[PDB]
C-alpha cells in the first residue's frame, strides 16, 4: 500500500548521486560523506578499514533510519592529509585483500575432492 | 436518459482479482449474482500478530 | 495447503522432499526425526518446515469442480 | 598468497566448511552479507496464466514458481531487464519457460519443476534449467491435479538480487563462528551454577587452544580466525557462491572508488 | 457470452434472455467462464 519499491534499496533514484561529500563544520579537517543505496555491508567494512590508517583521527559510519538504504560516514584525518585519499587507500586496501582472498580460496578449492 | 444507474463498485480502499462469478435465479424467479474477488495479503508493518 | 517450496527461515529447498519424507515414514517405517535427518534437514527450522506442515491439498482434490 | 588465508575443512556439492585466517571481523561479516543477499541469480519474476482449474490460487502457484531454483551459472553474461534496451524482455535479459499440465490418470497427477520446459533461446549460455537435486529426478513439487484439472501457464525468469526478493537467494544458511573459547570475551555467558558445564562445547574448539587459568585476560587480541560453512541451494555452486560473493563486494567497492574518481569533475 | 454449470462439466453459451437452467442437468447454479485476456503475476 505505502510500501516502497524494493529496487530502491540498490537502484539510485532520479538525480540521487552515489556519494555526497560535505565539509564538516564541527571539527577542522573533517568530512561527512553520504553513501546512497548502501547498507552496513559497505559502511562497517570501510569504517573498519579506516581505523587501520594511523593517520586517521576519526572514522565512524551510521544508518540514520532502516527504512532508507543509505549511511553517513564521518572521517577526520591529520593535517596535510586529505580524507578522500584516506577513503581511497582504504578502498584499494579492501580490494587487494579481497583479490588475494579470492585467489587463495580458488587455489584451496582446486585441492579438494567430492 | 431513461435509466437510473444501480451499478456496484469495487471497495474504494481494496483491490485484487475477480476470483469467481456466480449467476443464479432466486426463489421468486429473480436473476441475482454473487461475485467473489480474491486478494493475497502479505504481512506488512502494522499487521496484528 | 501444499508443502512449502523452501524454508522460511534459512531458505533451503524442502518442497522436493515431501514425498520422500512420506515414503521414509511408511515404506522404511522410520520415525519423523530420522526421516527428517536422512533428508538432510539438520537445522530445526527446515526440520520444522516439513514436520509442522499439514498437506491439505489432498482433501481439496476430493471435490469435482 | 600474501593476505587472508583459507583452509577448506570440508567440501561438497551443497556445502563448504572452511576457515578464514588473517581477516578483520567486518570483512568476514560483509562477505557473509553479500553471500546472503547481493549475488545475481536467475529466477521466475513474471508468470502469465492461461488456464488454471487446479485447487491452488493463481498468485499462489506464481509465488511457488518464484521460489523455484534455476540454473544461474552463466548469469554473468545475462542482463538485467532494467538495463536491456529491449521492450519488456528478450533473450539477452530473460529466460522464458512454459508449463502445461493436465490431469490424465484417475490417480492424483503431480506437477513438478521438471515439467517446466525452456522455450526462449539460450544461445549457448548455461541458464534457465531448473535445479533437480531430487533422487527420483522430479524436483520441486509445484502442484497437484485431480482428474480433469488443467494448469497452462508461461514463466519469464529475469536476473535479480536477493536484496530485492529472497527468491533470488543463491545461498541458504551460512554458518559463522569466531573464538569458540570466548578468549576475546565478546560474550558474557548466562548460567545458574557452572558456566562451562551448562553451555555445550563447540566443534571448532578442536581447532584452537584452551585458555590457562594462570594467564590473565588478553586485552590486545582481536578476531583473526573465523569458522564458516556456506550452503548453496543449487542455482550456483558453493565455490562460486563465495567467489562471486567476494567479486561482488570488491566490485561494489570499486564502484565507490570510481565515484570518487568521477567527483573530480568541475 | 458463455458460462459453465456448477455440479457438472458442461459449457453453456446462453447469453441474456436465457440464464437458468442447465443443458441436461436441472440445476440453476451457473458460474461465469475465465477471461481470455491473460493477466500477469509478479512471482514474488
Ligand atoms: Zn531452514
Ligand atoms: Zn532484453
Ligand atoms: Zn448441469
Amino acid at each position: 500500500m505505502n510500501a516502497p519499491d524494493r529496487f530502491e534499496l540498490f537502484l539510485l533514484g532520479e538525480g540521487e548521486s552515489k556519494l555526497k561529500i560535505d565539509p564538516d563544520t564541527k571539527a577542522p579537517n573533517a568530512v561527512v560523506i553520504t553513501f546512497e543505496k548502501e547498507d552496513h555491508t559497505l559502511g562497517n567494512l570501510i569504517r573498519a578499514e579506516l581505523l587501520n590508517d594511523r593517520k586517521v583521527l576519526f572514522a565512524a559510519y551510521k544508518v540514520e533510519h532502516p527504512f532508507f538504504a543509505r549511511f553517513k560516514l564521518r572521517i577526520q584525518t591529520t593535517e596535510g592529509y586529505d580524507p578522500k585519499d584516506a577513503l581511497k587507500n582504504a578502498c584499494n586496501s579492501i580490494i587487494n585483500k579481497l583479490g588475494a582472498l579470492k585467489t587463495n580460496f580458488e587455489t584451496e578449492w582446486n585441492l579438494q575432492t567430492l | 436518459h431513461s435509466k437510473r444507474d444501480a451499478s456496484t463498485p469495487l471497495r474504494s480502499t481494496e483491490n485484487g482479482i475477480v476470483d469467481q462469478v456466480l449467476v443464479t435465479t432466486n426463489q421468486d424467479g429473480l436473476k441475482f449474482v454473487k461475485v467473489r474477488v480474491r486478494t493475497t495479503k502479505i504481512p506488512q508493518i502494522g499487521d496484528k500478530f | 495447503m501444499i508443502v512449502p517450496v523452501r524454508c522460511f527461515s534459512c531458505g533451503k529447498v524442502v518442497g522436493d522432499k515431501w514425498e520422500s519424507y512420506l515414503n521414509l515414514l511408511q515404506e522404511d517405517e522410520l520415525d519423523e526425526g530420522t526421516a527428517l535427518s536422512r533428508l538432510g534437514l539438520k537445522r530445526y527450522c527446515c526440520r520444522r518446515m516439513i514436520l509442522t506442515h499439514v498437506d491439505l491439498i489432498e482433501k481439496f482434490l476430493r471435490y469435482n469442480p | 598468497e600474501e593476505g587472508p588465508q583459507v583452509k577448506i575443512r570440508e567440501a561438497s556439492k551443497d556445502n563448504v566448511d572452511f576457515i578464514l585466517s588473517n581477516v578483520d571481523l567486518a570483512m568476514a561479516n560483509s562477505l557473509r552479507r553479500v553471500m546472503i543477499a547481493e549475488i545475481p541469480t536467475l529466477a521466475i519474476d513474471s508468470v502469465e496464466v492461461e488456464t488454471n482449474t487446479t485447487v491452488l490460487a493463481d498468485e499462489f502457484i506464481a509465488h511457488r514458481l518464484g521460489l523455484i531454483p534455476l540454473q544461474s551459472m552463466d548469469i554473468e553474461q545475462l542482463e538485467y531487464s532494467r538495463d536491456c534496451f529491449c521492450e519488456d524482455h528478450c533473450d539477452k535479459c530473460s529466460v522464458v519457460l512454459t508449463l502445461q499440465a493436465f490431469g490424465e490418470s484417475e490417480s492424483t497427477t503431480n506437477v513438478y519443476s521438471k515439467d517446466l520446459v525452456i522455450v526462449s533461446n539460450l544461445m549457448g549460455r548455461n541458464i534457465g534449467h531448473p535445479i533437480i537435486q531430487d533422487k527420483e529426478g522430479n524436483g520441486v513439487l509445484i502442484c497437484k491435479l485431480r482428474k480433469g484439472q488443467e494448469l497452462k501457464l508461461t514463466c519469464v525468469a529475469k536476473k535479480g538480487i536477493a536484496k530485492e526478493h529472497a527468491k533470488w537467494g543463491p545461498a541458504a544458511a551460512i554458518e559463522f563462528e569466531y573464538d569458540p573459547w570466548n578468549k576475546l570475551k565478546h560474550t558474557d555467558y548466562w548460567y545458574e551454577q557452572d558456566s562451562a558445564k551448562e553451555w555445550p562445547q563447540s566443534k571448532n574448539c578442536e581447532y584452537e587452544d584452551p585458555p590457562n587459568e594462570g594467564d590473565p585476560f588478553d586485552y590486545k587480541a582481536q578476531a583473526d580466525t573465523f569458522y564458516m560453512n556456506v550452503e548453496s541451494v543449487g542455482s550456483i555452486p558453493v565455490d562460486q557462491v563465495v567467489v562471486r560473493g567476494i567479486d561482488t563486494l570488491q566490485k561494489k567497492v570499486a564502484s565507490i572508488l570510481l565515484a570518487l574518481t568521477q567527483m573530480d569533475q568541475d | 457470452l458463455k458460462y459453465i454449470c456448477a455440479e457438472c462439466s458442461s459449457k453453456l453459451s446462453l447469453s441474456r434472455t436465457d440464464a437458468v437452467r442447465c443443458k441436461d442437468c436441472g440445476h440453476r447454479i451457473l458460474l461465469k467462464a475465465r477471461t481470455k485476456r491473460l493477466v500477469q503475476f509478479e512471482a514474488r
